[PDB]
């Protein structure tokens, strides 16, 4: 759909739509800052 | 307005013990798990009281 694309519900998975650089630095900070709970993971049945 | 929790000890003690003790601080306030809170461990021991 175009809508559920548009608001990241479906089409690819969490990790997929961010930025690398950002992920770099989720990961690098994660131990004293988490950033898991800022982006929605979906899972499709 | 520099106590907490319903007793005379303060808001920013109580920030520097969960920091310290459980790392909480920065990303919210809630329950420390279980296997970090023991026998010698601030949370477990501390009674607040009126």
């Amino acid at each position: 759909m175009p809508q559920w694309s548009y608001m990241h519900i479906s089409g690819q998975d969490a990790s997929e739509y961010l930025s690398p650089g950002l992920v770099q630095f989720a990961r690098a900070t994660e131990t004293y800052f988490s950033l898991n709970n800022k982006f929605r993971n979906p899972t499709v049945a | 307005g520099y106590n907490v929790a319903q007793c005379n000890m303060t808001k920013d003690w109580f920030l520097v013990q969960m920091l310290a003790n459980y790392n909480i601080g920065y990303q919210g306030f809630y329950i420390p798990e279980s296997y970090k809170d023991r026998m010698y461990s601030f949370f477990r021991n501390f009674q607040p009281m009126s």
